[PDB]
RNA sequence: UCCAUUGCGACAACGAGCGAGACCCCGGCCGCGGGCGCCGCGGGACGGCCCGCGGCAGCGGGAGGACGGCGGGGCGAUAGCAGGUCUGUGAUGCCCUCAGACGCCCUGGGCCGCACGCGCGCUACACUGGCGGGGCCAGCCGGCGCCCGCCAGGACGCGCGGAGCCCCCGCCGUGGCCGGGACCGCGGGCUGGAACGCCCCCGCGCACCAGGAAUGUCUUGUAGGCGCCCGCCCCCACCGCG
């Protein structure tokens, strides 16, 4: 119902829960997480940017991404 | 070919980028305050619109050639719906200053260069376009 | 804007060795076909980029099933006009396939063309008979009719 | 599907009556050259006279069995 | 030489009756090179008038078309080989066949 | 129990009073093979191939 | 990763939830003339995240808001055009639009001009047709 | 399909659904343009693929827009590929199987055997109403539910909708057995 | 048997007619002749063929073919009915008001008044969406230039030109929220003799989170979704006809 838009100490926690994953969508994070979509976007516009992840397809409306090995 | 043989948008984009940097077009605050067109609600969030849409304005001129475009009939292409009433939605127009502005900026450039009835695009603004698509032609 | 007398005549000299026109619900795509680089351009843009981006597949359909062997060596200045984007797309395809089995010329693969042509997806080949209706008085639709109060 | 009407039909019988060798069994095409022959048997509009001539190809394919 | 091209342009609602004038035309002006005729796009004139004169009983509508045809053609030739041409042309009543100079 | 296979071989007609259901002639699709009736209900033709939950019930 | 919640801006609560510039057209519920920008002429961009602003910031958005015409916001735009009394260009937000409203109606009561009948008698001066618009509302 | 998905070895287990199910035309994407609801069958022939992507466009708010439900299908089928490992349009065809119910009841109420082509009808349109109703007022793209709920009732579960509405077809169809 | 009193078959009936159909209009396709402009005339498709099942009319299937089994309309029998219209007419019988007029003009107001109940609609209730820019696209059939103006529009010119949905990229992120635009406070314009009419702009952000008993319309370029044009018009479409 409520989500904080503006993680602070769990943003490494989420990496870790996002890096814990087979593949995901940024609003499958909005309800594994309890974090609104802008939030998780900008969180994996760096997590690719770490290189842990990878896009499978890119629309503007959803864009699917693997985590690379992260085995 | 060339510029047609090119997506829109990356030509739209990139042009733009380059308008800025060179001094070309120099945004009118009076202008940038305003939305596209009375069709919009919010004006545009997209930050410097000027250089985007002034990159588009010169691709279109540069398709039309002999047609000569006036201000207002390219403005016609970048109308909108204007929703938001009871009554039914209608495609409306964009706002001819931003245009008009926009025109005179490539005119003073020499970019382009007017025409009995509408303006045309002139050589040095028909170069101007074939290199940048040449710049990236793949 | 299609069955216009300015059908493909913006070619400036240009003798194209072979024409075709492929249509689909008030859209005609004429395309002049010559022996080239094995290009297609429609709209005077290449093949590989057109508007509705998840049909591009669908516009380039017989190059994947007839062969590149034919498709190489050739230009086709196709142009669209009228319909929206769908009619313009299904047309270019129709167009640009029988451009093609003209291409073969003599040759009976134009006939063995025409048989893949209607196994992969007829309509390559044959023109879409469904076109459009009419709206009559008493409806918005045509078919379709006004709410009544008292049954 | 598609039903004969009175004069699509009384018009078939009277062109089987008159010409028989001429009609041949499933001839679409000759059965409507025979129906055109202008006075010998004369039918205004084409969708008449194509009508007529199926229905003459049906009756003569009838008569050749039997 | 006075040669000017004649304008020719014929505005006829029967298509047969403006059908047969596109014969007649051409046939007076073989002589002075009459032009082949270009057509124009029917124009139809469109009126939908609801069919009762009281507006009760279901909606039923009148669709009604003046498809008039207009013929053009142009001659380059004498004005009195022109004017052979008006009398020559088969006159039909009510069919409007108007000359400009160019 | 476990449902059985079935193939029908002709269409008799339309029932249900309002239409819409069909009555089938319908041969089992393996071993004995018994043909019986079957009553179905969607667009059905000859050859189509149906499996019964039911299979004992009997159309007339 | 940092953020602030509730902004006691102008007698309301800005969310630190919100993008901003959607945060601030509510204003107390009544008054925003910024019409969704005209305060990143003022200072900062749309995507503050709201609760991203910081003191500074705030004190330059409340003085445009107090001086409307000194960054582009012109006499175009802007909550309140020639007064029926101050004759002045002007924004009015939160509490005071409110009170503005009660001054122009009481005009119109003393003018007794039939939008001010209207007014009183609780009925529409601008939506033409009362025959058949507040059902359930079961008003005079 | 898609350039992405093969169309080799996919088909159905069920011999009652063979021919119904289209898995040797499916196009490169499925648009195919075409009179499938012309003739009383032709319908059948339709490939699955685009038999999906015309069910997702119902409701009016969503209807016609054909590309708005391919790429929708290429999002599901896409999520469907890194999740289950297996060819995603193996899971359409496998779930419309299992979605179709083999017993309904009509008055002649009766238990009938429904028509191998009512199967894939219903299962198909069973698969996007639960997929909307899923989607209508959550966060959660109507494309990732359109990936569990073709998954779910492939491998089959009373959890998907589409089962879940079979299921129950065919307990009433047991009351009047 | 049919779509059909459409035909078959039986049969004191036998033949005809009118209505049905045919015809007319438009559409898809081929050809001919012309071409300021695609626009004149001819073909073509007939349940023809094939396989079943039928004395039969036809009843399913198969191709071949733009086109397939009544394509999308016009026209419409015999009778009717106290349907509707005297307020469309120099259509009209009767009472005919007839000059302090029920004639005919001018001004002002109403026809739009609103405790309410209903019919046809429109816009909604959002993430298959709103919000920003980027492509691009019609057809009935189609004008624009330039300058000033955020706009709406205005001045001055010339001879001429085209949608939205959709797509592409950002954004919001389930919050009555950027969903929704109802009401109301300024203004700026337009058209006219004159707003009360409309447009625009900055506020203001109502109900409504999918609708009870019921009730409607619909079979392929269909429903729906989306815009556009015209009708009537000083202004103005949530309407109608396309």
């Amino acid at each position: 119902k409520v989500d904080y838009p503006a993680d602070e100490a769990a943003m490494n926690e989420a990496l870790k829960f996002i890096k814990n994953s087979k593949c995901i969508t940024h609003t499958q994070i909005c309800e594994r997480l309890r974090v609104s979509v802008a939030l998780a976007k900008r969180v994996m516009r760096q997590l690719v940017k770490s290189g842990d992840f990878a896009i499978v397809s890119k629309s503007s409306r959803m864009t699917i991404f693997k985590n690379m090995t992260k085995k | 070919s060339s510029v047609t043989r090119v997506p829109a948008d990356v030509f739209i984009n990139s042009f733009a980028a380059h308008l800025k940097n060179r001094g070309i077009i120099k945004c009118p605050a009076f202008t940038d305050y305003v939305k596209t067109g009375v069709s919009r609600q919010y004006a545009p969030r997209d930050a410097d619109w000027f250089y985007i849409k002034a990159a588009s304005v010169i691709r279109h001129f540069y398709i039309s050639g002999s047609h000569s475009i006036g201000v207002a009939g390219l403005a016609r292409k970048y109308s909108s719906l204007q929703k938001g009433k009871t009554t039914p939605h209608h495609t409306k127009r964009a706002s001819c200053k931003v245009i008009r502005s926009i025109v005179s900026q490539f005119l003073g450039q020499k970019l382009l260069i007017a025409g009995e009835r509408g303006r045309h695009i002139s050589p040095n603004g028909r170069k101007m376009v074939e290199d940048f698509a040449e710049g990236l032609q793949k | 804007d299609l069955l216009e007398r300015n059908d493909i005549e913006v070619r400036e000299r240009d003798k194209y060795t072979v024409h075709t026109l492929g249509k689909k619900k008030n859209s005609v795509a004429v395309a002049f076909v010559k022996a080239g680089k094995g290009d297609i351009l429609v709209n005077n843009v290449p093949l590989a980029l057109v508007r509705p981006e998840i049909l591009r597949t669908k516009v380039s359909e017989p190059i994947m099933i007839l062969g590149e062997s034919l498709f190489k060596g050739l230009d086709m200045n196709i142009k669209v006009a009228g319909g929206g984007h769908v009619s313009q797309i299904y047309a270019v395809r129709q167009a640009i396939s029988r451009g093609v089995l003209a291409s073969v010329k003599d040759e009976a693969a134009r006939s063995e063309l025409r048989a893949k042509l209607v196994s992969y997806d007829r309509q390559l080949v044959v023109s879409d008979p469904r076109r459009c209706e009419a709206k009559k008085f008493g409806g918005r639709g045509a078919r379709a009719r006004r709410q009544k109060s008292y049954r | 599907g598609k039903v004969r009407t009175k004069t699509i039909k009384r018009a078939a019988r009277k062109i089987v009556e008159n010409n028989y060798e001429s009609l041949k069994p499933k001839d679409f095409q000759n059965n409507k050259a025979i129906c055109s022959k202008r006075n010998v048997a004369i039918i205004p509009s084409k969708r008449l006279r194509n009508k007529v001539a199926g229905y003459v190809t049906t009756l003569m394919n009838r008569v050749v069995k039997g | 030489d006075m040669h000017q091209k004649y304008t020719i342009i014929v505005v006829g609602k029967d298509l047969k009756l403006v059908e047969r004038y596109v014969k007649s035309i051409v046939k007076e002006g073989r002589a002075f090179g009459i032009s082949g005729p270009c057509r124009a796009p029917v124009r139809r004139l469109t009126i939908t008038t609801r069919k009762s004169p009281c507006g009760e009983g279901t909606n039923t509508w009148h669709r009604f078309e003046l498809r008039m045809y207009k013929r053009t053609f142009w001659v380059t030739c004498g004005g009195n080989d022109i004017s052979t041409i008006l009398s020559k042309t088969v006159v039909i009543p009510g069919i409007q066949v108007t000359v400009e100079v160019e | 129990p476990e449902p059985i296979n079935a193939r029908v071989i002709e269409v008799l007609g339309r029932t249900s009073s309002r239409g819409g259901i069909t009555q089938v002639k319908v041969e089992f699709m393996t071993g004995e093979k018994r043909q019986i009736i079957r009553n179905v209900i969607g667009p059905v033709r000859k050859d189509d191939i149906l499996v019964l939950m039911e299979s004992e019930r009997e159309a007339r | 990763n940092d953020y602030r919640d509730l902004l006691r801006m102008f007698n309301t609560n800005i969310q630190g939830k919100v993008v901003l510039e959607c945060a601030l057209v509510g204003i107390k519920g009544i008054g925003r003339r910024f019409a969704n920008v005209a305060l990143k002429k003022a200072n900062i961009d749309v995507h503050k995240r709201a609760g991203e602003l910081t003191a500074a910031e705030e004190d330059a958005l409340m003085k445009v808001l107090e001086d409307p015409l000194s960054h582009g916001i012109p006499a175009w735009m802007l909550n309140r055009n020639n007064d029926f009394e101050s004759g002045k260009d002007m924004h009015i937000l939160v509490n005071t639009i409110a009170s503005t409203h009660r001054a122009d109606l009481e005009r119109l009561r003393k003018t007794r001009c039939e939008r001010g009948v209207r007014h009183h008698h609780n009925l529409k001066v601008r939506g033409q047709h009362t025959k058949s618009t507040g059902r359930r509302g079961h008003v005079v | 399909l898609f350039n992405k998905w093969p169309l080799t070895d996919v088909k159905c287990q069920d011999e009652s659904l063979e021919a119904y199910i289209s898995i040797d035309n499916h196009s490169f994407v499925p648009h195919s343009a075409g009179r499938w609801s012309a003739k009383r069958f032709r319908k059948a022939k339709c490939p699955v693929v685009e038999r999906l992507t015309n069910s997702l466009m119902m409701h009016g708010r969503n209807s016609g827009k054909k590309l708005m439900a391919m790429k929708t299908v290429g999002e599901a089928f896409e999520l469907i590929n890194l999740y289950t490992g297996k060819n995603p349009v193996q899971v359409l065809v496998d779930a419309v199987a299992n979605s179709g119910p083999r017993e309904d009841s009509c008055r002649i109420r009766q238990s009938v055997d429904v028509s191998p082509l009512r199967r894939v009808n219903i299962g198909i349109y069973n698969i996007a109403t639960g997929a909307r109703k899923a989607a209508f007022r959550k966060v959660r793209p109507f494309a990732e539910c359109l990936a569990e709920e073709i998954m779910n009732a492939a491998a089959g579960a009373d959890k998907s909708y589409a089962i879940s509405q079979r299921n129950s077809v065919e307990r009433i169809a047991v009351s009047n057995r």
